[PDB]
């Protein structure tokens, strides 16, 4: 089973505002074992075991200084099989934070199942 | 009815029995014997000796320490009975339980010793220290008492000792001795111990 | 910082259903 | 109709004696049917 | 003072007036199943708050089957007020109650 | 600290409180400490002690 | 045990002279006194308990608040077990002037 | 400055009369500052402030004057003033709790807190509280609670365990009466030590700890307890109630030795010491209502005791132990029959339990046990043989290791044999609790340095 | 629901009654004046409606009882209406009373015997006897004086008689006698009562006519029209549509509820008044408002947005209106227009309270008032009273099993490590409970967490083997507190195969779809087993059917 999620950054920003946010890590702070499921870019490795609580992407926003993440959260633990990044429009320029991320949920027969 | 509302408040504020002077002494009686009823609480444990339970659980912590109800501190109790929860002759006798827990409930009459001292009323204390703006003083050698220096005649003059404490000399010029008798100005129970606010001028 | 008797000692922990301390207690 | 058998209550200066199944779990008091229809007491021996 | 006293005496008062005595109660010789049910969930509460056990619950860990030991001895220091719809009751003991 | 199983429900004064004599309250002391040397409350019968020795002699 | 002791069991304080469980607070105390739990309603306020002889306060009966007012009485409060919607119940019913007396015994 | 500061005061209680209550906030901010920032109020300044307040204290005692005052009360290493300061300082508190003795429970809280210092840096917080758990003896109450209150944790700094012990120690010297609560801190935490060092059984740490709380325990007692001290002293109830406490909480205290040894030691002080403590194991021993695992711990120290101790009378011991013998063969006698009735030999473990203890003891004092006449002490060559043949077959239900030394001991004293008998038995050849209950021993020997060696007074190596 | 921690106290019964506005100013804990809920920066404004006094909130410590969002049970406040207002609900029944009186002698317009013969019914049916209240209008002798106050003192005779003889007897006690059959007559006297009283157009008492008054459908009340044969008694009466503010209403009501004060008192009290109250007409009048505790009235929270307050949106624009037509009204001072806005703030603050409060009853989505929040959907009672979301309980779909008892149920280990009961600690389970201690929560059979006897909890999760063996060693331990001495540790243990569980399949149309089966944890199981034999009961069919497990 595929699931896909769009992680857009211009949930906050409107009408071209300036923007305290980017996909990556910011420098000097960084919580511990981080980079076992992200790559340098923020983004996860395609291919990579996912649970709930595991980071999904990683970002940096100058509002509050801070190095964040977006967790995955759902019962069925995941593999990343597709991450696509995506230009932000708006006449061009600013930095591609958008990003469409696809889940591989394997399901065997489980008792319960109907056939 | 302008009076009549109000009239319900003084009551609930008079002073029930007040503390007579007598024998000559001066000092005015303090400990009354007053009978009382209770609704206490039976811990599973003692459902074979109930008696005990009452006594270990609720009167043993009430004893040397003031009960606001009675208007003292309760100095013991005696004669516990527990009040059958059946109207009827045996000692069995049975108590009602709560629906959710095991513990039950039942009502006792015991009689309580208390020291009760109201204001007006004098009393005598041992001098255990005397600070300047202050002195302490212990009544029966247990309850606590204190005189502020405002409540120290005019007359009275402090000496500090420069050896080592002070002490306070009264009008007539000599040092005061170890009992002195005094005034209830106030008495504060808020507080962890009974401290009597005293008065040496009216 | 929880503030009760005991001592948080901050890296507080999230558990999905039940926030802990990393020490002593949990919300 | 909540509010309105509520006026009809308060008008009326209603005591509301908690003995219907339905007061009972409004209150959080035990239901008197079944093994709410009577109290447990425990017999003790001491005086 | 002397408002309680008055208070305390109706109490007791009305107590005594609902109490149906030993001898004049008319209702079933028989433990209801309900009866049987608070007795034995009730007495299990107090064996699990440490409360002196009647009989010898040889490796017995559960206190609903302390108290279900207890029962078949007619060991349970309980007593069941049965009320009538007027507020008035007749006290039964576990001990005299029949039990199936 | 404040409990049903530690504090009671109501405490109510039966009756209004009646004066004991100096006699009368040592007589009582005396039973009361008596009774109970035969945790905490320990430490209020050694308060207790000094009351009866002050009702009777000196400190 | 499901619709109360699973669900919204609250232990909480009623006055036992007015009948609510929206009038009880916990007193705020002094440094070394004791809180204990005070019903808004019943309590005087300090200054305006005036006055046969003249009568003092026991001490005892005298409570502050937050704010820093003192308060004459208000102490015939108990504990009692109730679900919680009862309290936001009595609440609403009280926007609309509506007041729930609860009949708590002993007394 | 000096007379300036007098009026801005002066001028700050005008002004507190009439409710603005700026002038004093002011004051109070002031001298609510830490000890290192130098803006703090100056002790001069506060000199004045100090002896201004106390003349009239009553000027304060409203809602107004309670941040003032809570400000004076939270000034940081007062103890650390000066004197002339530290004088004002402490009359001012003296005047305070006088009138409104509502401020010592927040008083001493923080001297007791102060009792992980030094056996210096708390004179005046005792001497403090001495003087008014004196004139205010309803506080013992709150305050014992406060004793609770901020006990330090095992994990918590040493410094701060070792100093809250030094004041507690410190407190017990000028107000004998709270006593209870103490010890059972005291005792509170040191089976903690006890228990976990078993458990464990880092820990580097625990050792230093628990050994340098013990070494001051039994040093204090050492003393504290005195034969001057006895006769007229509260030594004698130092001592009951330190055995009630120390027996119940070890009574029932599981599987761990650390602390059961404080009454070891104490004990081999004086005779009366030993005596008295071992009347009260007796008197545990054989008591009817007692946990079929009370019986058995308490026969597991009785025997352990018996053997290790060192200031003992050989006689007083061996006498009550041919008693409990003969305790013994009543026992048997009113019970082997309960041997051919039905049930099985664990009917009898509370049996084996307490002749193993009687049996390890004659291990360990089997040389004392002869007389001048080369004779047997309660008749042990013919009552061992009596027991080993009877019914019960002690030597079969006994311990592994114990049965053992006794049969070779017992065979060269020609005091009874047994090897033809352990034969019979391995030819012949809830559970578990038992087995364990049987291996633990209160007093096996001890394993830390200094109290190694003040007990040695008081012990026999099996060397 | 604690076993360690009884309650002694218990309530008996409810009483209904109205909050008067003395009573109100008294318990509050601080008079709302400004609409704004926010000062700048982030703090609660003095005098709104997020006051710290009305309870903690913004990680502030309350400032009436010290404590913090958790302790603190939040406090009531209080709205100054500057204007009394009619109480919506009972706008009704003020209405029934004020054109059932007449404007002059200010007595109701039926005749004094007739409403005596009414308050007579009425209070000999706050006892149990309806047969002497028939009997009543069975005493009789353009009628005199001195003839009809015979007939009140014969009938007050048989009144004070007939209750005196059934209170000698076990009748009726003090308190009355209240039945569902007593309760059909004084419903029937009552309605009968109001319909006479509101059917009189001439006053019998002083024979001069009263102007009629009008209604629509918000709380507002009017004058009305008067055909010439009306105009030639109005005038006759001294010989021998316009609005009508509150206040009026109020003063009309206040005089004819002290003189007609002897019947009132049975028409407003089922059973006998003892607490001796006045019946005043300022109870059907809103002089001031409560102000709920910020407790209940919590900005709503949904992701990152923070909702402003449902409640104070509207209560904010009643402030808001409140403060706006009292300075309206202050600036008339120093003198139509000013008389025209006047009168429409004193409409739109009564209709600012019924937006407050209702909706249908209102406008013609508005914001939803204290009735709507009482009955949003099935209702307040219906959603969290008569039917609650528990704790200790699991769902899962079934799946069938001939291996298990029929009275057993198959649970998931899933379920059993996260279903604990409260195993209270003694000498006859300290062997097993130390086992589940040992284990932990997530080895079965285990330990999720230990309640010690103070009160506390001490969570096992986070926990290695180490810890878990040290506080099993600890859980017989005697308390050293004599305040809980009394008490024992308790366990919260994994849910083992001795314990109960009530299976329940929806639609529960008879008791035997909610049963009591026997716990059987089966290894590797995502699913609850359940044998054959409870299929009929249950009307449960094994193709995806799912059910709910209560522990
Ligand atoms: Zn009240
Ligand atoms: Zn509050
Ligand atoms: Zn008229």
């Amino acid at each position: 089973m595929y699931k896909t999620e769009k992680v857009d950054l211009a949930l906050n920003r409107n009408r071209g505002d300036p923007i305290t946010q980017h996909f990556g890590f910011g420098n000097d702070e960084w919580p511990k074992e981080w980079l076992e499921k992200l790559d340098e870019d923020g983004l996860p490795y395609i291919g990579t075991y996912v649970e709930e609580g595991d980071p999904i992407c990683a970002y940096f926003d100058d509002t509050l200084n801070k190095t964040k993440i977006k967790t995955y959260h759902s019962s069925e633990p995941a593999y990343i099989e597709e991450v696509n990044l995506i230009g932000d429009e708006s006449n061009k320029f600013q930095e591609l934070q958008t990003v469409s991320i696809k889940y591989r949920i394997r399901r065997t027969p489980q008792i319960g199942d109907k056939f | 009815n302008e009076n009549r509302e109000t009239a319900r408040f003084i009551k609930k504020h008079k002073k029930q029995v007040t503390n007579p002077i007598d024998e000559k002494n001066g000092t005015s009686n303090c400990i009354v014997r007053v009978p009382i009823a209770l609704y206490v609480s039976l811990a599973p444990m003692y459902l074979e000796n109930p008696l005990q339970g009452v006594m270990k659980q609720h009167l043993n912590p009430l004893v040397m320490k003031y009960n606001n109800k009675v208007g003292g501190v309760v100095l013991g109790y005696e004669g516990l009975k527990i009040l059958d929860a059946d109207p009827l002759d045996t000692s069995e006798k049975l108590i009602k339980i709560t629906p959710d827990t095991p513990f039950g409930f039942t009502w006792c009459h015991v009689n309580l010793y208390v020291w009760q001292p109201q204001v007006g009323d004098v009393l005598e204390g041992y001098i255990f220290i005397q600070s300047a703006s202050h002195i302490g003083l212990l009544i029966h050698d247990a309850f606590n008492a204190s005189i502020k220096k405002n409540n120290i005649p005019v007359d009275w003059t402090f000496v500090h000792n420069d050896v080592e404490l002070g002490h306070w000399v009264d009008s007539n010029g000599e040092p005061i001795d170890g009992k002195l008798r005094f005034t209830v100005r106030n008495v504060h129970t808020t507080g962890r111990v009974v401290s009597v606010d005293g008065t040496l001028i009216s | 910082i929880c503030g009760t008797d005991n001592c948080p000692s901050r890296l507080w922990r999230i558990i999905d259903g039940r926030r802990t301390c990393q020490y002593g207690h949990v919300m | 109709t909540t509010c309105q058998f509520l006026t009809k209550a308060v008008l009326d200066n209603e005591r509301e004696q908690l003995d219907s199944p339905s007061a009972r779990i409004v209150v959080g008091k035990l239901n008197n049917v079944g093994t709410g229809s009577f109290d447990v007491l425990a017999k003790v021996p001491n005086a | 003072p002397e408002d309680f006293q008055q208070h305390e005496q109706i109490r007791r008062k009305t107590l005594k007036e609902k109490a149906i005595p030993k001898d004049q109660r008319a209702t079933t010789p028989y433990m209801t199943k309900y009866e049987r049910a608070r007795i034995l969930g009730t007495r299990a509460l107090q064996i699990s708050m440490n409360a002196p056990v009647f009989v010898d619950l040889e490796g017995e860990t559960d206190p609903l089957r302390i108290a279900m030991k207890e029962l078949a001895e007619k060991k349970i220091p309980l007593v069941i007020r049965r009320y009538l719809p007027d507020g008035s009751f007749e006290d039964w003991s576990v001990e005299e109650l029949i039990v199936d | 600290t404040a409990t049903t199983l530690n504090t009671p429900v109501v405490i109510h004064a039966t009756q209004l409180p009646q004066h004991v004599s100096t006699d009368e309250v040592l007589q009582f002391l005396e039973s009361f400490i008596d009774e109970k040397e035969n945790t905490n409350l320990s430490s209020s019968i050694s308060q207790l002690k000094r009351i009866q020795r002050d009702f009777k002699g000196l400190p | 045990d499901r619709l109360l002791n699973s669900s919204d069991y609250t232990q909480a304080s009623v006055c036992r002279e007015c009948g609510s469980i929206l009038t009880t607070q916990q007193s705020v105390p002094r440094i070394g006194s004791i809180s204990t739990v005070c019903c808004r309603r019943c309590s005087m306020r300090f200054e305006d308990a005036k006055k046969g002889e003249k009568i003092f306060i026991d001490d005892s009966q005298i409570w502050e608040d937050g704010q820093g007012n003192k308060f004459v009485g208000g102490n015939e409060t108990t504990t009692v077990a109730i679900p919680f919607v009862l309290k936001y119940l009595d609440s609403e019913l009280s926007a609309m002037g509506i007041r729930l007396r609860y009949n708590v015994e002993p007394k | 400055s000096a007379a300036m500061y007098s009026r801005f005061v002066k001028s700050a209680l005008d002004d507190l009369d009439k409710n603005d209550s700026t002038q004093i906030g002011i004051i109070a901010n002031q001298v609510a500052l830490p000890s290192k920032n130098p803006e703090r109020i100056n002790d001069k300044n506060l000199n004045i402030l100090l002896d201004i307040l106390s003349s009239n204290i009553n000027r304060i005692e409203s809602s107004r004057g309670t941040f003032l005052i809570q400000s004076i009360i939270n000034f940081e290493k007062w103890w650390e003033l000066p004197p002339h300061t530290l004088s004002k300082y402490i009359y001012f508190i003296k005047i305070l709790c006088s009138s409104i003795p509502k401020w010592w429970q927040d008083v001493s809280m923080i001297l007791v807190s102060c009792f992980i210092l030094p056996i210096k840096q708390t004179v005046c917080h005792h001497d403090m509280l001495k003087y008014f758990l004196r004139m205010i003896p309803s506080s013992m109450g709150f305050i014992d609670t406060y004793l609770a209150k901020f006990f330090p944790n095992k994990n918590d700094t040493r410094r701060k365990l070792v100093n809250y012990t030094s004041n507690l120690l410190k407190l017990r010297g000028y107000c004998s009466e709270l006593g209870f609560q103490i010890w059972s801190l005291l005792i509170e935490k040191i089976i903690s030590i006890d228990v976990e060092l078993q458990n464990e059984l880092g820990i580097k740490e625990l050792s230093t700890k628990l050994d340098s709380i013990l070494t001051l325990v039994s040093t204090h007692v050492e003393e504290q307890v005195t034969p001057e001290s006895l006769e007229s002293g509260e030594g004698v109830g130092v001592f009951n109630t330190l055995t009630t406490l120390f027996k119940t909480h070890v009574l029932p205290t599981y599987y761990t030795r650390s602390i059961q040894y404080i009454m070891f030691h104490v004990s081999q002080q004086q005779l009366e010491l030993m005596d008295s403590f071992l009347v009260t194991l007796i008197d545990i021993s054989f008591a009817v209502n007692e946990a079929a695992e009370k019986k058995i711990k308490s026969l597991q120290y009785l025997g352990s005791y018996i053997a290790r101790a060192k200031k003992l009378s050989r006689t007083q011991i061996i006498f009550v132990a041919s008693y409990l013998t003969s305790w013994l063969n009543r026992y048997v006698i009113e019970r082997e029959e309960e041997v051919d009735q039905r049930g099985g030999m664990e009917r009898f473990k509370h049996f084996y339990a307490a002749f193993q203890a009687l049996c390890y003891i004659f291990c360990f004092r089997h040389n004392i046990f002869r007389d001048t006449d080369g004779n047997w002490e309660c008749e042990l060559d013919k009552f061992f043989q009596r027991m080993v043949i009877s019914k019960f077959n002690p030597l079969k239900f006994c311990n592994e290791n114990v049965m053992l030394m006794f049969a070779r001991i017992a065979q060269q004293e020609s005091v009874a044999y047994c090897f033809s008998i352990i034969e019979n038995n391995n030819n012949e050849r809830t559970r578990q609790q038992f087995i364990d209950l049987q291996s633990y021993f209160p007093y096996d020997p001890l394993f830390l340095k200094n109290y190694k060696i003040l007990m040695k007074e008081y012990y026999i190596e099996w060397s | 629901m604690d076993i360690s921690k009884p309650v002694g106290s218990e309530i008996t019964s409810v009483d209904f009654g109205i909050l008067t506005a003395k009573e109100i100013r008294n318990l509050s804990a601080k008079q709302i004046t400004n609409p704004t809920v926010l000062d700048n920066l982030g703090h609660p404004v003095s005098g709104g409606l997020y006051d710290l006094a009305l309870g903690a909130f913004l990680r502030n410590l309350c400032s009436t009882c010290g404590l913090d969002e958790k302790f603190c049970p939040g406090h009531q406040g209080h709205i100054e209406l500057p204007v009394p207002c009619y109480n919506p609900l009972f706008f009704n029944q003020l209405y029934i009373y004020l054109r059932a009186s007449c404007l002059f002698c200010h007595h109701f317009r039926l005749k004094s015997v007739e409403v005596h013969r009414y308050a007579c019914k009425l209070r000999l049916l706050q006892y149990g006897l309806i047969d002497e209240s028939y009997k009543l209008d069975e005493i009789t002798l353009d009628i005199s004086s001195t003839l009809l106050n015979e007939l009140k003192s014969k009938r007050s005779e048989y009144v004070d008689m007939a209750i005196a003889k059934a209170l000698s007897d076990g009748r009726t006690t003090e308190r009355g006698s209240f039945t569902a059959t007593v309760n059909d007559e004084r419903k029937k006297l009552v309605h009968e009562f109001h319909k006479k009283l509101l059917s009189r157009g001439k006053c019998d008492n002083c024979g001069m006519f009263s102007p009629k008054f009008r209604k629509d459908g918000f709380t507002k009340i009017f004058e009305t029209a008067l055909n010439e044969k009306q105009i030639t008694n109005n005038r006759v009466k001294g010989f021998i549509s316009t609005y009508i503010l509150s206040t009026e209403v109020k003063n009309i009501l206040d005089t004819v509820f002290r003189k007609e004060q002897c019947v009132l008192q049975y028409v407003f009290h089922s059973r006998p008044n003892l607490s001796r109250k006045l019946v005043k007409a300022d109870s059907f009048f809103m002089d001031v408002l409560v102000v709920p505790p910020t407790r209940f009235r919590l900005p709503s929270k949904l992701g990152e947005e923070v909702h402003e307050n449902s409640q104070n949106q509207l209560l904010s624009k009643v402030l808001t209106t409140s403060l706006l037509i009292r300075d309206l009204n202050d600036d008339l001072s120093k003198l139509r227009v000013i008389f025209s806005r006047l009168m429409n703030a004193f409409v739109t603050i009564q209709n600012d309270v019924n937006a407050f409060i209702d909706s249908t009853k209102a406008q013609g989505v508005p914001i939803p008032g204290v009735k709507q929040a009482l009955e949003k959907k099935e209702g307040l009672f219906r959603k969290h009273m008569m039917g609650k979301r528990v704790n200790y309980a699991a769902r899962s779909v079934i799946s069938p099993d001939p291996n298990i008892e029929t009275n057993e149920i198959g649970v998931p280990p899933v379920f059993a490590v996260k279903l604990t009961y409260p195993e209270p600690v003694t000498a006859y389970n300290i062997a097993e409970l130390r086992q589940a201690v040992i284990n932990g929560p997530d080895k079965w059979p285990g330990a999720t967490q230990i309640q010690n006897e103070d009160g506390s909890l001490v969570s096992l999760i986070g926990m290695s083997v180490e810890q878990r063996k040290a506080l099993a060693n600890q859980l017989l331990t005697p308390s050293s507190n004599v305040s809980t001495h009394t008490l024992n540790k308790k366990v919260y243990r994994h849910i083992k195969n001795r314990d109960v569980v009530l299976m329940n399949r929806q639609p529960t149309l008879h008791k035997a779809s909610m049963m009591g089966h026997k716990v059987r944890v089966l290894p590797n199981e995502k699913t609850l087993r359940l044998h054959y034999a409870n299929t009929g009961a249950y009307n449960a069919d094994f193709d995806g059917d799912e059910m709910n497990m209560h522990f």
